[PDB]
RNA sequence: AAAUAAGCCAUGCGUCUAAGUAUAAGCAAUUAUACAGCGAAACUGCGAAUGGCUCAUUAAAUCAGUUAUCGUUUAUUUGAUAGUACCUUACUACAUGGAUAACCGUGGUAAUUCUAGAGCUAAUACAUGCUGAAAAUCCCGACUUCGGAAGGGAUGUAUUUAUUAGAUUAAAAACCAAUGCCCUUCGGGGCGGUGAUUCAUAAUAACUUCUCGAAUCGCACGGCCUUGGCCGGCGAUGGUUCAUUCAAAUUUCUGCCCUAUCAACUUUCGACGGCUGGGUAUUGGCCAGCCGUGGUGACAACGGGUAAGGGUUAGGGCUCGGAGAAGGAGCCUGAGAAACGGCUACUACAUCCAAGGAAGGGCAGGCGCGCAAAUUACCCA
């Protein structure tokens, strides 16, 4: 009460001591209710600081008064800015040495309390109340402010704060009157979650049954069904437990904790963040197991007591998550894939590696909107670690399927380090098998990653067999797609591709006439179709080279300078009208090449060739083709005459087509 | 006599003009507030629309933003270091906007050792630019004033960090 | 205290009401787009004779304007305010004519219950809530999320909520409430943007007269759908 | 050049005849010029 | 001098540039997109907003600290002669350093808030022409 | 129904509704007595940015059309509007304070509320303002019988500053070549606003000698029945923010009459910028520090002369259109004034007096020779 505080301060000043004498004006303004926040920063950080000679005289009086001002409910507003910032602005400016007397006036009956004895739990203390459930709430809010304002400097005051917070916590955990005990529980758990990473060197081993009674009794048999919505204070506590190296031995006391924590990951109706939170708890556990000599005191305990009997259920939950739902967040995907990345060099034997390899190749045949390429490189590292377990010999259809994926990601990636690790996962593939052949592919792609002289050496050595050839074809079309370092790489890749298709036309035996011909369709022909739109003229030249080699060597396959350029275009005109053509060839190879011919009598000759080909393609392609050309009209104001000449030629071809089809 | 009209000055073509009209209350401009360092002396001015603006003439403390970490604290104001406009404000210690002034560092130091825990100025996310670390070892940081003290009644602002900190150290050396 | 000739030409006064004219008090509708209640009662309808008689009508709760009792005499009632008199059992509505003047329309409760108001602006108010401002300065909290600017709304007038809305459309018939072609009920057939200020629409009547009016001066009344009874 | 910074020596009109010169000096003008010679140098 | 800055953008973080489009069918030049000058009366860097009138014309004097004067010519109708006469006016506009400046060119300006006693306009588009000195005439 | 003066001379001159405060020692009463009806005095709220007078003038600066406020203030209007508890007083608190006016008395002085002393008493005047209660209120919701919910997070507003979000992804290496892919009967089927903003808005961290979140008045008086209450309606007054209206302030292009016995002008109160701040309701050389070299002009700047129209279209008519309150100088109120309504000092007139002191600064009318000529009219209907 402000009036009783004023009269009490008047009596304290009636005690006439020279320690209080120079500070009376600074004292009374704290009880004047309009100047409290200004008088606080007049007292501390002022020219009239408290002198350390009579600091011993003023500080008990001042701290009783500041305590009363922190208690008083009248002048304070609502919300946080009402009185929460007042408590914070007192405690943030108080010294850590005065804070002992501050908590001494804070804890009245709980000053000399003992929670733990030589035995486990003091039930005689716990079956009694010294404070009202109204009164413990302000205590816990104050100690939360004290800890959040102190930080490490709690180290000289460890022996009483933890007894207070533990007493209020276990009285709440016995009382599960609901609301006050519930808020007592939640704010005490927040205070403890701060206090743990406040104090690393304090000894937490004389009590373990208290964490047991705080955890295993109310929650754990229902904990994922509860935590399906949002992160809680128990999870906030287990997080800094997983972060601290001496607190991870609290998770071993009940064996079923980590089962329920990954069962939370198993429940699919969770709102993504409790999932990534449990995922982060697991990240911290595996990082602590991988840490050096500091965490090696309990490394063996977490290795042999926590993760080793629950590897199987961990992989089962991650498998159900990755194969179950149709909608997976990118944050959960990247974080869980990073957990499997860090968890793979921890397991030596396990049970569900067949499943996990099939999961990795499923997530690598996933598209690019669902899975990032950085995430694909992390699943590559997953492949690199999981492949060396002796598993691919049985279930050989799985092993051919993952080899289809390792080959498929060679032309996909654009990063040197990812291609290095790709060469490594193919190396341990080769160590696990056929074996000489995959080792030959290994040395080939190895000196492909290797710099320009070793690269051309690789190209020449490969220049000098189906599953042998397929990864070389994928990385070879990638080495087509590079424009130039000196221009030599695309030429060498084109010559190697010519060697490959020469081997294909060398094999015309019928059960391989199925396989090699399906390969040279599905891998090589859309590669040439997509590389037709490449703006580099040397890349267009080399794709022209391999396509001319294909037409010259193949033909039994059913699906197949200025003046010389004009001459070849006229011969292509005549060849068109003599033989109409294949429509997908016309749509996806010749038109963008001639478009590039225009946009780098060449232009009119090009429009003549497109006006020839528009008769030979089909209207369903022509619809979107014409729409792309009007898109060129509206998007390109740079060559209006050229695009409109092209349009006039195409509509003359349109009227020709309709007049023929009548 | 202090006003805001343009009737006394010459035109764009270089001509003066008579154009004599009396000074009006919407051309009103009041006398400047040289906000200095002292205890709090603020006078409240009522203005058009009945709206109050707080003319602060002597100020002690304001809150300053160490916002790269996420805090702002109320600290006192020691003395103005440099001012980009005038030298007389540097001489007579006048708090205006865009004034670089040195402030106390104790609540920022307290919040650093309270949140992170590694002490400062006496793992990897707690990281301090070594120039700013020298300011913390001095116990007196170089803040800059972003609030108008005359037309709001408080001298608040953000702390200098990085390139602006080095720029105003070089300008102090100038 | 303006003179009878300086009063605008669309709330009519004859050679009778003295040389002076009442000014409208400040309110929802504008000054020059306004009919005061005294001009509506004693100069248009002639239910009264004098200022004191108009006061003796207004002060007792006998005249309700937009469903609420309006006490003061010079209360502004510009456009489409339903005016309910219960002792006579009539509800009048204010529309325009083809020449550009105010027109009164007698009607009963079924068409008297709703008001067709043109949206002035849509915004996000305090509390993070979208709100809607009409030309009657009615703000509606939580509107329908397609009702954009220059759309008209059927306001309930017993709760004030939205009931229906008509979109700004090239092919929806409209009413002109300003400009040199004021008061011409016709169909919006074209709309030109003119970004940089003062865009226009091109509008034709039922009988082929094209003219360009500004999108501020337009006012949507219905595609065919005469939701208020224009007088036959 | 600018606002006031150069001493424009102009005879000011209302500033012209403010104060009369009032010689209030209790010393007799013959001892004073002998004083300013015999400072720290002499 | 003080360190120039874009007024609310947090540069000193240990964990960009604000350029708005003026609109009105205009394109931001590459110097206004990335060029490291800082000017607060620039409509692409500072907070100055263009609205209202949109004018054109030919520069008289480029040689000035980011302010150009435009001679605007028009044909006035004198009724005493019943004839058209040439009348020249001089505008002032603040110049961003984003564009490449020439003398005698035809420049597009836009209306903004008053930036000085004369300056009410900013440059938005420059048409590089071979226009000559004061002897040259064209209504524009 | 038309009807020079300079100088003399007299006379003439706010605000109350059922709805803030009534113990008038004020009137008028009775069938349940704090008050009840009428209600002077006084406190409280509103009002006087004008009705209209005088006279050295204002030469695209006003003004007119024509823009803009993404550069600003707005009482009143009318419309929406405010989720903000707990948080060590508990061995507590739970019908909130004190002032004054009117009034009653005792007076002083030549001098009217010019006022002194003494005693009261109210507020929608000024002012504080944890509490019945173990709950309250927002966002999520597992499980689900529409069941309605186990249990998880969280605790306004105004100012000022820093920061983040202002919206599908940024390894954006995506979406765009759906020019496909599959089935099929070959017909087919399936796969916030703006032109624009750092705008509006939301959040974190704090900050304020900082506000608001109703301790008010009138009228009806109904449901649940713990018959001890708990709920309840219509208004008046008041309140934060956003509107809207009424304004005000700037601001963009064009348009004045004549003149070269006016060709240089500005920098002679900075003249043109840009940077930084101050002040303003806001922009702005508007003002202060730093520097750069300008700006206008024979296409008529500048100076000089003083003789100071627009819209409505048969027509005429009709409509709209700077400086002072005895003289400079400074201040006060209010949403709006540099009110001239007040104050202060100086200057200049002038009045009463008991000679100590004290209040105050207009127009209209008649004469203007000794001889002359339109009412000192009545009412807000």
């Amino acid at each position: 009460d402000i009036e009783l505080q004023k009269l009490a301060l008047k009596a304290i000043l009636t005690w006439k001591s020279e320690g209080i004498k120079p500070y009376q004006e600074h004292l009374e303004y704290l009880l004047d209710e309009a100047r409290f926040k200004n008088e606080l920063t007049v007292l501390f950080q002022g020219d009239n600081k408290i002198l350390p000679e009579h600091r011993s005289e003023v500080i008990p009086v001042l701290l009783h008064l500041l305590y009363g001002r922190a208690i008083s409910r009248k002048g304070a507003a609502s919300g946080r800015h009402g009185l929460h910032a007042t408590r914070l602005a007192i405690i943030r400016q108080l010294d850590v040495e005065d804070m002992g007397s501050f908590l001494d006036i804070g804890l009245g009956p709980l000053r000399a309390i003992r929670v733990v004895d030589e035995q486990g739990v003091r039930e005689s203390v716990f079956a009694h109340e010294p404070l009202p459930p109204r009164k413990q709430v302000g205590l816990l809010n104050m100690l939360e402010a004290v800890i959040n304002e102190l930080g490490t400097s709690v180290e000289p005051y460890m022996d009483a704060l933890v007894n207070s917070v533990l007493y209020c916590l276990v009285n709440a955990c016995r009382k599960l009157n609901e609301s006050l005990y519930r808020v007592i529980r939640t704010t005490a758990l927040k205070s403890l979650s701060r206090l743990f990473q406040n104090a690393p060197d304090f000894n937490w081993v004389p009590y373990r049954e208290l964490m047991v009674k705080e955890i295993i009794s109310p929650r754990i048999e229902k904990l994922p069904v509860e935590s399906t919505q949002g992160v809680s204070a128990t999870w906030r506590l287990m997080a800094t437990w997983s972060s601290l190296p001496k607190a991870a031995p609290f998770l071993n006391v009940d064996k079923r904790i980590l089962p329920k924590i990954v069962e939370t990951l198993s429940i699919e109706k969770a709102k993504d963040e409790v999932k990534v939170f449990a995922l982060d708890i697991l990240k911290n556990l595996i990082n602590l197991a991988q840490a050096p000599e500091t965490e090696s005191q309990f490394n063996e305990l977490i290795k042999t007591e926590l993760l080793d009997p629950n590897t199987d259920l961990i992989l089962k939950t991650i498998g159900g998550v990755l194969h179950g739902q149709s909608d997976i967040g990118r944050e959960l995907l990247s974080s869980a894939v990073d957990t499997v990345v860090v968890f793979a060099p921890m397991i030596e034997v396990s049970s569900h590696i067949q499943d996990m390899l099939e999961i990795a190749t499923w997530l690598l045949n996933q598209p690019l909107r669902k899975v990032n390429p950085k995430v694909k490189g992390a699943i590559l590292l997953i492949l690199k670690r999981f492949i060396e377990l002796d598993d691919l010999q049985s279930n050989q259809e799985l092993q051919r399927k993952v080899y289809s994926t390792i080959s498929a990601l060679f032309g996909f990636f654009k990063d040197k380090q990812n291609r290095q690790t790709l060469a490594e996962v193919l190396d341990v593939f080769a160590r696990r098998e056929w074996a000489q052949e995959v080792s030959d592919i290994c040395r080939g792609l190895n000196s492909y990653v290797e710099d320009y002289n070793t690269r051309l050496a690789a190209f020449n050595s490969i220049t000098k067999t189906l599953d042998q050839w397929m990864p070389l074809v994928h990385n070879l079309l990638y080495f087509i797609q590079q424009p130039e370092e000196f221009g030599v790489l695309s030429s060498n890749s084109a010559d190697g591709l010519c060697k490959f298709i020469s081997a294909v036309e060398s094999v015309w035996a019928t059960p391989d006439q199925a396989a090699w011909i399906d390969v040279v369709a599905n891998i090589i022909l859309p590669a040439i179709y997509a590389g037709s739109r490449d703006p580099s003229e040397t890349v267009r030249r080399e794709i022209l080279r391999v396509f001319g080699f294909l037409v010259s060597h193949l033909p039994q396959w059913e699906l197949v300078a200025v003046s010389r350029q004009l001459q070849a275009l006229r011969v292509l005109e005549a060849a068109n009208d003599k033989r109409e053509f294949r429509s997908k060839h016309i749509s996806q190879f010749f038109i963008p090449l001639f478009e590039h011919f225009i946009f780098d009598g060449l232009s009119a000759q090009a429009t003549n060739t497109i006006a020839a080909l528009t008769l030979s393609l089909e209207w369903q392609q022509y619809r979107a083709i014409l729409r792309r050309f009007i898109s060129y009209v509206e998007s390109k104001p740079d060559w209006q005459k050229r695009v409109v000449r092209l349009l006039e030629k195409e509509v003359d071809a349109l009227r020709t087509a309709v007049a023929s089809k009548k | 006599g202090i006003s805001r009209d343009s009737r006394h000055k010459r035109s764009h073509t270089g001509a003066k003009r008579a154009f004599y009209r009396k000074k009006r209350a919407f051309e009103l401009g009041r006398q400047p507030a040289n906000t200095r360092i002292g205890p709090k002396r603020i006078h409240i001015v009522r203005t058009r629309g009945g709206n109050h603006k707080y003319r602060a003439l002597r100020l002690d403390s304001g809150n300053f933003a160490w916002g790269s970490e996420g805090c702002t604290r109320k600290t006192r104001i020691i003395g103005v270091v440099y001012h980009p406009s005038n030298n007389e404000l540097v001489r007579t210690n006048t708090l205006t906007k865009s004034a670089v002034v040195q402030i106390d560092a104790a609540p920022f130091r307290q919040w650093y050792e309270a949140h992170y825990g590694q002490p400062l100025g006496r793992a990897a996310h707690g990281k301090v630019d070594p120039a700013l670390e020298k300011q913390f070892e001095a116990g007196r940081l170089y803040a800059i004033i972003s609030s108008r003290p005359g037309q709001s009644g408080r001298a608040d602002g953000y702390i200098l960090e990085g390139e602006e900190l080095a720029f105003y150290q070089r300008k102090l050396h100038k | 205290h303006q003179k009878r000739l300086s009063a605008p030409s669309h709330w009519l006064l004859d050679k009778l009401s003295g040389a002076y004219a009442p000014r409208p008090s400040t309110g929802p509708h504008k000054l020059r787009d306004c009919m005061p209640l005294i001009v509506f009662v004693r100069n248009r309808l002639k239910y009264a004779l004098n200022y004191r008689e108009t006061k003796a009508i207004m002060m007792q709760r006998l005249v309700k304007v937009d469903g609420k009792v309006r006490t003061d005499i010079t209360y502004p009632a510009g456009f489409m305010d339903v005016i309910t008199i219960e002792k006579t059992g009539e509800n009048f509505r204010l529309i325009y004519d083809t020449k550009g003047r105010f027109t009164v329309h007698r009607i009963t409760d079924e068409e008297a219950k709703y008001k067709l108001g043109k949206v002035k602006r849509v915004q996000l108010g305090r509390g993070g809530v979208p709100f809607l401002v009409t030309h009657d300065a009615r703000t509606i909290r939580y509107p329908d999320p397609l009702i954009k600017v220059n759309d008209t709304v059927k306001i309930d007038l017993e709760t004030g909520k939205i009931t229906d809305f008509i979109k700004f459309d090239t092919g929806a018939l409209a009413m002109i409430t300003g400009g040199r072609n004021m008061g011409r009920v016709g169909v919006i057939t074209h709309r030109e943007r003119h970004d940089g200020g003062f865009g226009i629409v091109h509008l034709k009547d039922a009988l082929d007269n094209t003219f360009a009016t500004r999108e501020s001066n337009v006012f949507v009344i219905g595609s065919e759908k005469p939701w208020i009874s224009l007088p036959k | 050049a600018s606002k006031g910074r150069k001493l424009r020596y102009t005879v000011h009109e209302k500033l012209q005849n403010f104060m009369a010169p009032e010689d209030r000096r209790s010393w007799e003008e013959h001892a004073i010029d002998r004083l300013f010679g015999t400072l720290f140098g002499q | 001098r003080a360190f120039l800055k874009q007024p609310h953008i947090f540069l000193n973080s240990k964990v960009r540039r604000w350029y708005k489009d003026v609109g009105l069918g205009f394109k931001t030049p590459k110097t206004a997109i990335e060029g490291h000058y800082i000017d607060k009366k620039c409509p692409f860097t500072g907070m100055v907003s263009i609205r209202g009138r949109i004018l054109t014309g030919r520069v008289v004097s480029t040689k000035m600290h980011r302010t150009i004067i435009i001679r605007r010519e028009y044909l006035h109708y004198i009724p005493k002669y019943n004839r058209y006469e040439k009348r020249h006016k001089n505008l002032a506009a603040h110049v961003s350093p984003a564009f490449r400046v020439e003398e005698g060119d035809m420049v597009v300006v836009g209306q903004c808030r008053p930036l000085s006693k004369t300056v009410r306009f900013n440059v938005l588009r420059v048409l590089p022409r071979t226009g000559k000195s004061v002897k040259k005439f064209q209504k524009f």
